[PDB]
């Protein structure tokens, strides 16, 4: 297991590790998080007390280097850090964890809730999406937005999802106008599968950080790029069995994490009664349209 | 956006644009079958396309072959149509195509703008108004071209005659639309109207009859009265 340490927590904030949540008053003797499963991504994020403004947060690795949180009086936020010496993070984190100053990834062993979350969601990947290669880890904030909506402003600070357009050249041959709109397997398998991710685990991995990015940053750009790589699933004709064995399994996941409070920001209406009543995978999604129904009957 | 009574003037300003009427691309009749259930028999179609400011009609026909082992006409129709229209597009001269196409119908703006991803410049535009293009098919002369026609085949005509020589096109357009909102509201009474007199007769080279500006005003009164006529005897009014 890892650690996260912090060198103190100056501002009172709602800390958010993964999916758990913790609040930490100003100036509590705060040291940071101990027993990090080695072996998924995590996010570290933020909630300021006094500002709810901007939720912000770190996608990191433990197994890519040694991080550590350190508040910044002048920019304001809480800023991860990597500390290259290990002999000092040993140090640094032995003296916390021996006098009980941290807080324990609190995971239950019946518990495979994150794993399920990102499944197929990489460091490597998260970082060609968030570009600011000096960094280990990424940063995200609710108020990025994405090239796509920028195509529709600083592109430093952009979130580079695989843009989708269904009325776009891309997703529509010549000469297959019909057929490719009202099915879009063409654009789905050849165009973004073989095309653009060339295989689905690293489709799903985008989807699922999407998600994430959505729910824990309410990040609507986000939830657009979510909802958009469901859509175009749900809207092909011909889409491989395992596909959509496994999008069932990733949206059952998505909508048994999602607050039961925060359903009517996060949840286009649109989008799911299309794809669990009326697209071609209308009766492919067993799993997410039990889920759907039993706790969110009012959007459907 | 939408085009409606707001901005009603813009059809007439000098920004080529084109009216698309899809209604009578897919025309059927139902029937009974031998066995007492129905069936339809298709008929010949045809895209009404028209340039309200010079009166500019290309009527694109639709022959009944273009649905043969088809499934799902209807919808099928709507890419139809947009399929004939950017081609239509696509063989003028670009000096010559639209820089706005404005469908009567909000199920073609999406066909149409698919089958217009080539021409971003071009806007696809929906209208608020009512239109009556569907009584298209209620002019003797266009109505006989879609019906005798063999095969797919394009028919180029001028829906206002030389009323431009006289009027303006919002005048044109004014008395086109009351002309066919009549013709749709009580085709019989409106042909009566416009074939009553003998002696003004339909030109070869038109559609409608050669009536002097007197006698145009006699005739869109009449039209008036007639769609005023059929509204109470519709509500009892
Ligand atoms: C700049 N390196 S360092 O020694 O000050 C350092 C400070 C705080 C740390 O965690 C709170 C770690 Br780990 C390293």
């Amino acid at each position: 297991m890892n650690t996260v340490p912090f060198t103190s927590a100056p501002i009172e904030v709602t800390i958010g590790i993964d999916q758990y949540s913790f609040n930490v008053k100003e100036n509590q003797p705060f040291h940071g998080i101990k027993d990090i499963p080695i072996g998924h991504v995590h996010v570290i994020h933020f909630q300021h007390a006094d500002n709810s403004s901007m939720r912000y947060g770190y996608w990191f690795d433990c197994r890519m280097g040694n991080f550590y949180i350190q508040y910044d009086p002048k920019d304001g936020l809480y800023k991860m850090m990597e500390e290259r010496d290990g002999a000092k993070f040993e140090n640094i984190v032995h003296n916390f964890k021996e006098r009980q100053m941290m807080v324990s990834y609190p995971k239950i062993d019946e518990d495979d809730t994150w794993y399920n979350l990102t499944e197929f969601v990489q460091m490597d990947k998260i970082r060609k999406i968030v570009r600011k290669d000096e960094n280990q880890f990424s940063y995200v904030d609710s108020s990025m937005t994405t090239v796509q909506e920028n195509e529709l402003s600083d592109p430093a600070h952009s979130l580079n999802y695989t843009v989708i357009n269904f009325k776009s050249r891309e997703a529509i041959r010549p000469g297959h106008e019909m057929e490719d709109f009202l099915d879009k397997s063409y654009y789905l398998n050849t165009v973004m599968l073989q095309g653009i991710f060339k295989n689905s685990s690293n489709y799903f991995g985008e989807l699922q950080f999407a998600f994430l990015n959505a729910m824990f940053f309410g990040n609507y750009g986000s939830s657009l790029q979510w909802h958009a790589m469901i859509e175009l699933i749900c809207s092909s004709a011909t889409v491989p069995k395992h596909m959509l064995d496994k999008l069932d399994e990733i949206l059952y996941y998505q909508i048994k994490t999602l607050p039961e409070q925060y359903s009517d920001i996060l949840l286009n209406e649109r989008v799911w009664n299309i794809c669990l009543y009326s697209s071609f995978q209308k009766n492919s999604l067993h799993n997410t349209e039990k889920i759907m129904e039993n706790k969110y009957p009012e959007l459907l | 956006g939408a085009m409606n009574s707001s901005n009603y003037a813009e059809l007439f300003n000098n920004d080529i644009k084109l009216f698309v009427d899809d209604t009578n691309v897919y025309r059927v009749t139902v029937h009974k079958t031998f066995e007492g259930n129905v069936a339809t028999k298709a008929i010949n179609g045809c895209i009404f396309t028209l340039n309200p400011k010079t009166g500019h009609l290309f009527l694109k026909i639709i022959h009944t072959s273009v649905w043969a082992g088809q499934k799902r006409l209807s919808q099928l129709a709507k890419w139809k149509t947009a399929e004939e229209v950017s081609a239509l597009v696509r063989s003028l001269p670009k000096e010559e195509q639209p820089k706005q196409i404005i469908v009567t119908r909000k199920a073609m703006l999406d066909p149409l703008e698919v089958h217009m991803l080539d021409f971003p410049n071009i806007a696809i535009r929906p209208t608020e108004l009512r239109l009556p293009f569907s009584a298209a098919m209620s002019i003797d002369k266009l109505s006989d071209v879609v019906m005798k026609a063999t095969e797919p085949q394009m028919v180029l005509f001028n829906i206002y005659d030389d009323w431009l020589d006289r009027i303006s096109s919002y005048t044109a357009f004014s008395r086109l639309t009351l002309l066919l909102r009549a013709l749709k509201t009580n085709e019989e009474s409106a042909k009566m109207i416009l074939l009553s007199d003998p002696t003004i007769t339909i030109k070869s080279y038109h559609l409608w009859p050669s009536f002097t500006d007197e006698q145009w005003i006699t005739i869109e009164s009449q039209m008036r009265d007639l769609i005023l006529t059929e509204y109470g005897r519709k509500y009892n009014v």
